[PDB]
């Protein structure tokens, strides 16, 4: 019984004895076995009563359950509530994750499940290492359980213990002949995965056990990973390795100084200059076997600087903060390459800092470079286009001019990213289709914000032609949201969300300029959504007919002049006159209605339910369909 | 000034030229060869549509000319259920 | 006898339509009853059941226009003595014929072409340009 | 603004006039657009004769009775006056 | 561009202007009847304005307007411009 399952779940949640004794007896065997072998669903998540017994620290109730009955620990359930919520885990997995040793030892003592594998084949050793309790790990090792169980993406327990403050677990692993040179999905040999955490003692233990140095899947040595994370202690420890050599030592110091220039938590420009000076002094210290810089050509995003090939220019730019920031960005881009995951985030942070000081042009350049790098890396830039729309709206709200080629570039980037978003939505069946659809809707909304901003910016004829070309290219894909909303419907609908940042001051929907531009660019004006509402069906449903009547009048005329039917019906068979729900909108529509005999005849056919299949031309069956 | 519309079943209908030019197909029929510039007949021979649908489209022509743009008092067109699905194809042919 | 989508033979109706549009393009006298009957034939061929012969009609009209323009091209090319007089007469005839044919093909233009392809009058003008004055560009310009 | 659907055997004429007017100009305009002698016009409303000087508003139709959407029939049998032989419109097919 | 040639018989040069912007006021009722010679021109502009600018009513000022006069009963001497 589901009610009895909830009752025994609540009884095990309180850790009592008599309640569970009364709620699991005086019955047959099959129902009791079903009750002890089923999960209860609370808060949208399914868990065993044993799971809620071990999670709340009630090990006495599960001990008496194991003594009185033969309940198994092989029940399938979720992993945790910390943003993972994937099923397939066993009861012993969450028992190890609960941080209670006694429940783990009693589950092992009767029907051990130490070698359990979920859909990600993550053993309870993973949860024990994540919790960080050394006793549970020691018991699991002593229970003849394999510690070399790598995941499908090769998440060894040593790496997941090294990512947090669990140096005792990593130690107890490594003096039991753990993996010295095991890679991962990204090629992280636990040192790329440990230096990001920055735990110096874990790196000490790995160096003492000779974990060695090798580049990961992104071509980054663990020293460079430590330098990227603005953590000097692990940088020093990895430097003291007697095989790093002068070239890697110098570039690691230079990368550390670069990272210190643009970072949220660790921002020290004096440390940036000092580490750059240390890197340069070690370069120019002999005059023989010198290590000259592989200076990249100047990039317009970072001004026009050409690195610092002499200590004199570095000393000259010592007190100039923006030059130091751009120099750090340039040398970070050079060291980490143009195809790295983490190379774009400091550029975004520097752009945000520049925008806070109302230096919008350099912010636009930096964020355009970050967008180009992320699109070359083929990553989700749905948040970056929202940032572009926000900073463009703030320029309009501050009455600052906006460069039209920048709008063209960001619009082309948005069109492309919507194309790969459609490709990702089509390719992904049910892996992250909800996140993909959220990204798709957000990208469509950001494209609308950028279009609305472009309508409010004075642009040249060529720039306007390029903007219209990008809009035309996106329209010819016919993008649709979850509820069939085309790009014209959202620009018409008043329910289209607007971001809480500066986009509220500019991007207000419905907007007549956006609708007119879309119709000029060739939007399907007769296109309907999943519910069947056309573009005209949503504008009449506007609840503010007089507050922005100038907008409402200028958009009803545009839709009808484009060729929208003023008599077509949705799936509920409702004329926009009937769905007008407003005297003003009904008056405007009736003024703009162009009466025809075909519409009247089709309305009479649909009203009388006349059998019109195979009695009319096929080009007119659709005409009866929406009329 | 007045044009003539002949149905398939012998029936002849005469309506004003401006009233009958509101449909694109009749405008195309009047244009081109065979205008027959007597300024009084301009007779077009509809070999397909019956007489009742032609009467109804002539009534529609007069109705639309009268109510091309007026106040909210626009009376509904009295379409019988039997004449529908044959006036729909007629309006498709006439592009009304 | 009615505006119903029916199984209609393409050969006979297309032969009648071809004769009528040849008379129209050449600006010869054509009976207006036959002209209205060709509107009826155009409607029947445009929404014929179960084969909507709109693509076939468009291709056949394009082929006929190409043949007519090529014939006029050959005539005006062999009449080099008064190529401009012949081109003026044939351009008047073909412009009037193209306008009258776009009038005749109104249903095809409004129900199959636009709702991409090109309109029948537009197609006639394009064929005239591409096979009547494009080969005769040099001679016409220089004379 | 009265609207009349004048009938004569198969021929049908749609005409616009005023409520308070004589049928003299009506006979003259149908004479002009029919090309017939002006002595054969004998208008019939519901198969009965009417005065040639009485206003057509009092003849049996008005604005509320005769409309552009549904005009009132007026027989126009001509003297060879001939008997009223107004051919009815073809009946629509029996819908399922 | 009308289907029939509209016999205006008039030269028409209206100055259409906004309502809430201009300080012109018709607070008195000022009952006036448009004469028949220009009755056709005023009706055609109502059809034109409502077709190209939907949702706009046009109240006509009868005191800030003028024009030539056709005095057929006067023998047409000395064509004058009056309100």
């Amino acid at each position: 019984m589901e009610g009895l399952a909830g009752y025994v779940y609540k009884a095990a949640s309180e850790g009592k004895v008599l309640t569970l004794a009364a709620l699991l007896l005086n019955r047959s065997e099959s129902d009791i076995r079903y009750l002890l072998g089923y999960v209860s669903q609370q808060g949208g998540q399914r868990s065993t009563p044993l799971i809620i017994a071990a999670r709340n620290g009630h090990a006495k109730v599960v001990r008496l359950l194991l003594e009185h009955y033969r309940v198994q620990t092989q029940q399938t359930g979720t992993v945790r509530f910390d943003g993972y919520v994937i099923d397939g885990a066993t009861a012993l997995w969450c028992a190890a994750g609960a941080g209670h040793f006694e429940v783990v030892k009693l589950l092992v003592s009767h029907g051990a499940n130490v070698n359990h594998t979920t859909v990600t084949n993550s053993t309870p050793l993973r949860a024990a290492c994540f919790d960080g309790r050394l006793d549970i790990v020691k018991y699991l090792v002593e229970n003849n359980a394999n510690i070399s169980i790598a995941n499908k993406y090769d998440n060894t327990c040593l790496m997941i213990a090294a990512y947090k403050g669990h140096t005792d677990v990593v130690r107890y692993l490594l003096e039991q002949r753990a993996d010295p040179n095991a890679k991962a999905h990204c090629g992280a040999t636990a040192l790329h995965f440990a230096a990001e955490a920055g735990h110096i003692d874990i790196v000490k233990e790995l160096i003492k056990w000779r974990a060695a140095i090798v580049v990961n899947g992104h071509g980054m040595t663990p020293l460079k990973v430590a330098a990227e994370s603005c953590k000097a202690d692990v940088v020093e420890l990895l430097l003291s390795h007697a095989d790093c050599d002068r070239r890697s030592r110098i570039e690691a110091l230079e990368l550390l100084g670069a990272s210190f220039a643009n970072d949220r938590e660790n921002y020290d420009i004096i440390k940036t200059y000092h580490y750059l000076y240390l890197a340069m002094l070690e370069r120019f210290q002999d005059g023989d076997n010198i290590l000259e810089k592989e200076v990249l050509p100047p990039i317009h995003a970072y001004g026009n600087r050409t690195e610092c090939r002499n200590p004199q220019e570095l000393e000259s730019i010592r007190q100039d903060r923006d030059a130091l920031h751009m120099e750090g960005l340039i040398v970070r881009e050079r060291i980490l390459g143009a195809d790295n995951i983490d190379v774009s985030h400091p550029i975004i942070y520097r752009g945000a800092v520049y925008a806070d000081n109302m230096e919008f042009e350099q912010c636009i350049k930096l964020w355009l470079h970050a967008l180009h790098l992320r699109q070359k890396g083929n990553r989700n830039t749905h948040k970056d286009l929202l940032r572009f729309a926000q900073v463009f709206s703030q320029m309009i709200h501050l009455n600052e001019t906006v460069k039209a080629p920048d709008i063209e570039c960001v619009l082309r980037c948005s069109v492309l990213e919507i194309e790969q978003s459609m490709n990702r939505v089509k390719n992904i069946s049910d892996a992250d289709v909800h996140n993909a659809m959220d990204n798709y809707e957000c990208n469509l909304y950001t494209f609308l914000y950028l279009v609305c901003i472009s309508t409010k910016t004075q642009c040249s004829e060529e720039d306007q032609c390029k903007i219209n070309k990008q809009i035309y290219n996106l329209i010819h894909l016919d993008p649709r949201t979850r509820e069939g909303f085309t790009l014209l419907h959202l620009a018409v609908n008043s329910n289209t969300p607007v971001d809480d940042f500066h986009t509220n001051d500019v991007c207000s929907f419905p907007n007549a300029l956006v609708t007119k531009l879309l119709l000029d660019c060739g939007a399907e004006v007769n296109a309907v959504d999943n519910e069947g509402n056309s573009a005209l069906h949503i504008i009449v449903q506007y609840n503010r007919p007089i507050s922005d009547f100038l907008t409402l009048h200028s958009i009803i005329i545009s839709l009808v002049e484009a060729g929208a039917h003023t008599d077509m019906t949705n799936k509920q068979n409702k004329t926009p006159l009937d769905k007008s729900t407003t005297g003003v909108s009904e008056i405007l529509l009736k003024t703009q209605m162009k009466m025809s005999l075909k519409c009247l005849a089709a309305r009479a056919v649909r009203a009388n339910d006349i059998n019109y299949q195979d009695q009319i031309p096929r080009t007119l069956e659709e005409f009866v369909g929406f009329h | 000034m007045y044009v003539k519309l002949i149905s398939s079943d012998g029936h002849e209908f005469i309506v004003k030229r401006e009233h009958a030019l509101t449909s694109g197909t009749i405008k195309a029929m009047l244009s081109g060869p065979g205008q027959f510039a007597e300024n009084e007949t301009n007779e077009v021979n509809f070999r397909e549509i019956p007489s009742h649908v032609l009467s109804k489209v002539c009534m529609y022509f007069t109705y639309k000319v009268r109510y091309t743009n007026s106040s909210t008092e626009i009376p509904e067109f009295p379409i019988a259920p039997e004449i529908a699905l044959e006036l729909l194809m007629a309006a498709n042919f006439l592009d009304c | 006898t009615s505006l119903k989508p029916r199984v209609v033979d393409f050969d006979e109706t297309w032969n009648k339509l071809l004769t009528t549009i040849k008379a129209v393009v050449m600006l010869e006298y054509v009976e207006r009853a036959t002209w209205n009957d060709r509107f009826s034939d155009i409607y029947a061929l445009c929404v014929a059941y179960p084969e909507p012969l709109g693509e076939r009609l468009y291709t056949e009209t394009k082929i006929f226009l190409e043949n007519h323009v090529r014939h006029l091209h050959k005539r005006v090319l062999e009449s080099e003595e008064q190529v401009l007089v012949m081109y003026h007469r044939y351009w008047e005839e073909y412009s009037k014929g193209a306008d009258y044919m776009d009038c005749l093909y109104r249903y095809l233009n409004t129900q199959f072409i636009k709702k991409p392809l090109m309109e029948i009058g537009e197609l006639a003008l394009d064929m005239w340009r591409k096979l009547m004055v494009e080969p005769l560009q040099a001679i016409l310009i220089r004379m | 603004d009265v609207f009349l659907m004048i009938r004569r055997h198969k021929t049908t004429i749609f005409t616009d006039a005023k409520e308070s007017s004589t049928v003299f100009e009506l006979k003259r305009i149908v004479e002009g657009i029919l090309k017939r002698p002006p002595d054969e016009q004998r208008l019939y409303k519901d198969d009965q004769l009417l005065d040639d000087g009485k206003t057509l508003g009092e003849c049996g139709f008005t604005s509320q009775t005769a409309r552009p959407q549904a005009p009132a029939t007026v027989g126009l049998a001509f003297r060879a006056f001939e008997a009223l032989c107004i051919e009815p419109f073809s009946s629509p097919p029996e819908l399922p | 561009n009308q289907d029939t040639v509209i016999d205006l018989g008039i030269s028409f040069q209206i100055y259409v202007l906004q309502a809430g912007a201009w300080p012109l006021t018709q607070a008195p009722s000022s009952t006036f009847a448009i004469p028949q010679e220009l009755e056709k021109s005023v009706q055609m502009f109502e059809l034109f304005y409502s077709q190209h600018f939907s949702g706009r009513k046009l109240t006509w000022l009868h005191y800030l307007c003028t024009g030539e006069v056709k005095m057929n009963y006067l023998g047409k001497p000395y064509v004058a411009m009056v309100t």
